[PDB]
RNA sequence: UCUGAUCGUAUUGGGCAUCUAACCUCGAACCCUGAAUCGGGUUUAGGGACAGUGCCUGGCGGGUAGUUUAACUGGGGCGGUUGCCUCCUAAAAUGUAACGGAGGCGCCCAAAGGUUCCCUCAACCUGGACGGCAAUCAGGUGGCGAGUGUAAAUGCACAAGGGAGCUUGACUGCGAGACUUACAAGUCAAGCAGGGACGAAAGUCGGGAUUAGUGAUCCGGCACCCCCGAGUGGAAGGGGUG
RNA sequence: UUGCACUACGAGUAAAGAUGCUCGUUACGCGCGGCAGGACGAAAAGACCCCGGGACCUUCACUACAACUUGGUAUUGAUGU
RNA sequence: UACUAAAAACACAGGUCCGUGCGAAGUCGCAAGACGAUGUAUACGGACUGACGCCUGCCCGGUGCUGGAAGGUUAAGAGG
RNA sequence: AUGCCGUGGUGUAAAGCGUGGCAGUGAGACGGCGGGGGAUAAGCUCCGUACGUCGAAAGGGAAACAGCCCAGAUCGCCGGC
RNA sequence: GGGAUGAGCUGUGGGUAGGGGUGAAAGGCCAAUCAAACUCCGUGAUAGCUGGUUCUCCCCGAAAUGCAUUUAGGUGCAGC
RNA sequence: GCCGCAGCGAAAGCGAGUCUGAAUAGGGCGACCCACACGCGCAUACGCGCGUGUGAAUAGUGGCGUGUUCUGGACCCGAA
RNA sequence: AAUAUAUAGGGUGCGGGAGGGAACGCGGGGAAGUGAAACAUCUCAGUACCCGUAGGAGGAGAAAACAAUUGUGAUUCCGCA
């Protein structure tokens, strides 16, 4: 038999995706969409985070929108 | 080529960092201003 | 656990010595003076055994949890700091 | 006779005044350098044993 | 009296030679012994501080002894594979198998990190000494087709891409609240204080556009803290922090 | 040897090869001598193959030991050079 | 190969090599002691070929065996 | 299109969650739908599916016929649909 | 059918004992058993392996998946 | 004598607190009753602080029974 | 006796020992299966077995003892720690 496992790997999968959508109480400090790059751009009382992980500064709701093309995550206070 | 250097400070001489150069980019020892926790103070800091 | 490294060896061994040398206190608050002892008076280490406060044969040492009003003269091993205050504020004493 | 407690267990875990059993984190005793700070000061102090874990754990202790 | 040479007395250690008295002889004779190729004793002939044995110590040692010699697998063997990272399979959240389809990793950087300010590329068209399809120059057209230390994906022209000045936050004491998760682990974190770096300021900075560049516990090593110190004072050892 | 018993056959169906299930076809009840196609007949908890254990054998697999062997020291002394 | 194998296998006389100088070497024994042998290298033991005839070529790098000791590395003990 | 997360109405007893005592299981099979391996072969194999049934499910139908269709046996009845 | 004056066959008495004997070598034989005999004891050896585990009714009622494993027919934890 | 009676910390030690820390910063672990009257800084009515109760609900430990677990042969039978 | 002092050995008369027993005791020798989910350190276990040797019991025993600043005052055995 020819030994054709001359690719047989993978890496683990990383849970990515949103992960507060919109309309959605938050806290302080939730961590509202983790990704890759910034698919997602921090709008309003959202910061980035060292591995673009788009978490909360301050609670409220969550909502999404349009800000030149990027598209954006922003909290209502 | 890239060990484990330690980083002694300059008065109190306590061991407060650890990092890696490379050996043969820098022969001499690195220098650098950090942060000493017994001198409450930025002092010097170079290897051993 | 099926032959993975066990709970009580995936995780190190908790930090520092047992002292071979320590002496243990028992402990009675200044608030359990002033409910078995209303009327004052002299507060023993033998007086506290009998009326079931503390153990026998060990070392008492007071301490500060709880009001006192009563007006007691209590001697003991070690008083504590915030129930000398607390003793001598009611007019007591507190010798070793 | 008489039950003996497991002597491996008993110094890795203890008890607090309510019955929690506490213990320590692992992956902080060596290979430093690459860990930043903020990873070190997680690993750092005490944590609950985990939900799951309690069962067995209480009775390697007893 | 010191470097060095030599001489002398005493003491002790190593070679070589001789001696006999420890020890050795399955060399001989005699006696216990009446019947003795055992044994012991006396005498003699040789050996001799060697050998043999005891304790310590290195070598050689399948002669012998106890045991190990992995799992996956379209039956086992042979071949290939085992952890981490990216894509597709994967059915528009997350997750998802096969010896299904493709590739990378066990690093590198003292600037390729922090910050402040400025800039816009590749390809193509026209002109130009050597100069060529393509070095350097000038002008048009060019919205991202180039570029990102390194694989792919998601990103990035507002730049995270190109350039320069000053620097060390490639910090210490911490951390509300979340992601992920059997557990052990892993990931993100606003903000507070100390002490700094850049900036006129607002402010940003707890390494790097992002996700791999790694290894639980146990037992040890070093630097510091001076916590316990087996009667006491020390010390030995143990403890904590890195 | 033996779960039973007033134990047919065909084409099917089913743990994929049916005396026992379906649809048919055939067969009066019970004995005696024969034959050996089926009852996956009887005997041996498959010797082959795999998985777990065991044994014994091998060797430049691991760790030990007997034997052989090295040196120091005791038994072990004297006089020379 | 008592109980599925009698053979081309084992033995054999013959050949060679290696060991042994004599309570030998080898073997059974912790030892004493024994066999070897009331034998002494034309003998005894170990290995491999196997009457007889013609013959038995080349390789000493590898691993053994035998001999040597210049230099390298190396234990206890002495030294402190 | 579905699925998924949040929230506001309405509906539904034996739904959900925290913490203890005691478990078993960790060999699955077929059918419908979406796919990988295989020759778009297999009663083949490997995954997805708030899909079903068997496993652990009798009763009726498919001649017979674990997995297909209808339907979930508390017991009685010589009653109806 | 092979040997049948020979390395013959045989009686009686004696010797060698288990990691040992004995073997003209087959792992043969050592009391109908031998790749390490038999008996007793350690001993009620261990077996992730197979088999078995006895009276009734009432209520509720699964799983054959994930993670790790000298792990894949075992087990821990989660799911139910 | 055991368990309950105070905990925190590597330990010295301090104690309703305590360890980390430069911290009167934050966290870990541990304590800590408003259902009502009244006084009081005083909240619109609603409660922080603080006294008398209206008189808030705590709590362990020793037997015995049952389920499971631990050391023993440990539910029973079986190797080589 | 060899051999002189003498001894080894020989003659004679008194006493004693040998062997056995179910368990217990003291000194000495000393496994393995098993457990470690393999195994070598460790375990099993100083157990089984073995040897010497008792006594009605034996061994131990009259401080080269502990303790920690006051103290206890031979040993053995049981309960705690
Ligand atoms: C192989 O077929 C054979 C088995 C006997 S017949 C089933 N192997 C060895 O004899
Ligand atoms: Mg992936
Ligand atoms: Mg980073
Ligand atoms: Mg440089
Ligand atoms: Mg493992
Ligand atoms: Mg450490
Ligand atoms: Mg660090
Ligand atoms: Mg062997
Ligand atoms: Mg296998
Ligand atoms: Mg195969
Ligand atoms: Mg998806
Ligand atoms: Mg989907
Ligand atoms: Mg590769
Ligand atoms: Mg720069
Ligand atoms: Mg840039
Ligand atoms: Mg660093
Ligand atoms: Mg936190
Ligand atoms: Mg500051
Ligand atoms: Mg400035
Ligand atoms: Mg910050
Ligand atoms: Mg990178
Ligand atoms: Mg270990
Ligand atoms: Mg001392
Ligand atoms: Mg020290
Ligand atoms: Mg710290
Ligand atoms: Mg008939
Ligand atoms: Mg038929
Ligand atoms: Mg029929
Ligand atoms: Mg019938
Ligand atoms: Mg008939
Ligand atoms: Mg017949
Ligand atoms: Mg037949
Ligand atoms: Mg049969
Ligand atoms: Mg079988
Ligand atoms: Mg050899
Ligand atoms: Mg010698
Ligand atoms: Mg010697
Ligand atoms: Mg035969
Ligand atoms: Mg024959
Ligand atoms: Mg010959
Ligand atoms: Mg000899
Ligand atoms: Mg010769
Ligand atoms: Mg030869
Ligand atoms: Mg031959
Ligand atoms: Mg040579
Ligand atoms: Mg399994
Ligand atoms: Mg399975
Ligand atoms: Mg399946
Ligand atoms: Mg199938
Ligand atoms: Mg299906
Ligand atoms: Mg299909
Ligand atoms: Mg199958
Ligand atoms: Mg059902
Ligand atoms: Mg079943
Ligand atoms: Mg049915
Ligand atoms: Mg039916
Ligand atoms: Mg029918
Ligand atoms: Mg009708
Ligand atoms: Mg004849
Ligand atoms: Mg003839
Ligand atoms: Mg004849
Ligand atoms: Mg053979
Ligand atoms: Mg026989
Ligand atoms: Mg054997
Ligand atoms: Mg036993
Ligand atoms: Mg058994
Ligand atoms: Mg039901
Ligand atoms: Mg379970
Ligand atoms: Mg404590
Ligand atoms: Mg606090
Ligand atoms: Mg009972
Ligand atoms: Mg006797
Ligand atoms: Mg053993
Ligand atoms: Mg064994
Ligand atoms: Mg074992
Ligand atoms: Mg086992
Ligand atoms: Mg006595
Ligand atoms: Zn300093």
């Amino acid at each position: 038999g020819a030994s054709s496992s001359r690719n047989g790997r993978d890496s683990a999968a990383q849970r990515l995706g949103v992960k507060r959508y919109g309309g959605q109480v938050v806290k302080a400090g939730e961590i509202l969409v983790r990704q890759r790059g910034t698919k997602f751009h921090p709008g309003v009382n959202v910061g980035r985070g060292g591995d673009d992980t788009l978490f909360a500064k301050t609670a409220g709701a969550v909502e999404f929108g349009i800000k030149r093309g990027r598209k954006t995550v922003s909290i209502v206070g | 080529v890239r060990p484990k250097i330690t980083l002694a400070c300059e008065v109190c001489k306590h061991r407060n960092y650890i990092t890696k150069k490379n050996r043969r980019n820098d022969p001499d020892r690195l220098e650098l201003k950090k942060f000493c926790p017994n001198c409450g103070k930025h002092q010097a800091h170079r290897e051993t | 656990e099926g032959g993975q490294m066990p709970i009580h060896m995936r995780l190190p061994k908790l930090k520092g010595f047992r002292n071979r040398f320590r002496t243990e206190y028992e402990i009675v608050n200044v608030g359990d003076i002033n409910r078995l002892f209303p009327q004052g008076g002299a507060v023993g280490v033998d007086d506290l055994v009998a009326k079931g406060a503390v153990r026998k044969n060990a070392l008492v040492k007071v301490l500060g949890d709880g009001k006192l009003t009563a007006k007691v003269d209590v001697s003991a091993h070690k008083f504590s700091g915030s129930a000398r205050a607390k003793i001598t504020a009611a007019g007591g004493s507190a010798t070793e | 006779p008489k039950a003996k407690t497991h002597s491996g267990a008993s110094k890795r875990f203890r008890r607090t005044g309510t019955g929690k059993i506490v213990r320590q984190k692992a992956n902080r005793r060596h290979l430093l350098e690459h860990k930043p700070s903020t990873r070190t000061r997680r690993l750092d102090g005490r944590t609950v044993v985990a939900a799951n874990d309690t069962k067995r754990v209480t009775s390697l202790l007893n």
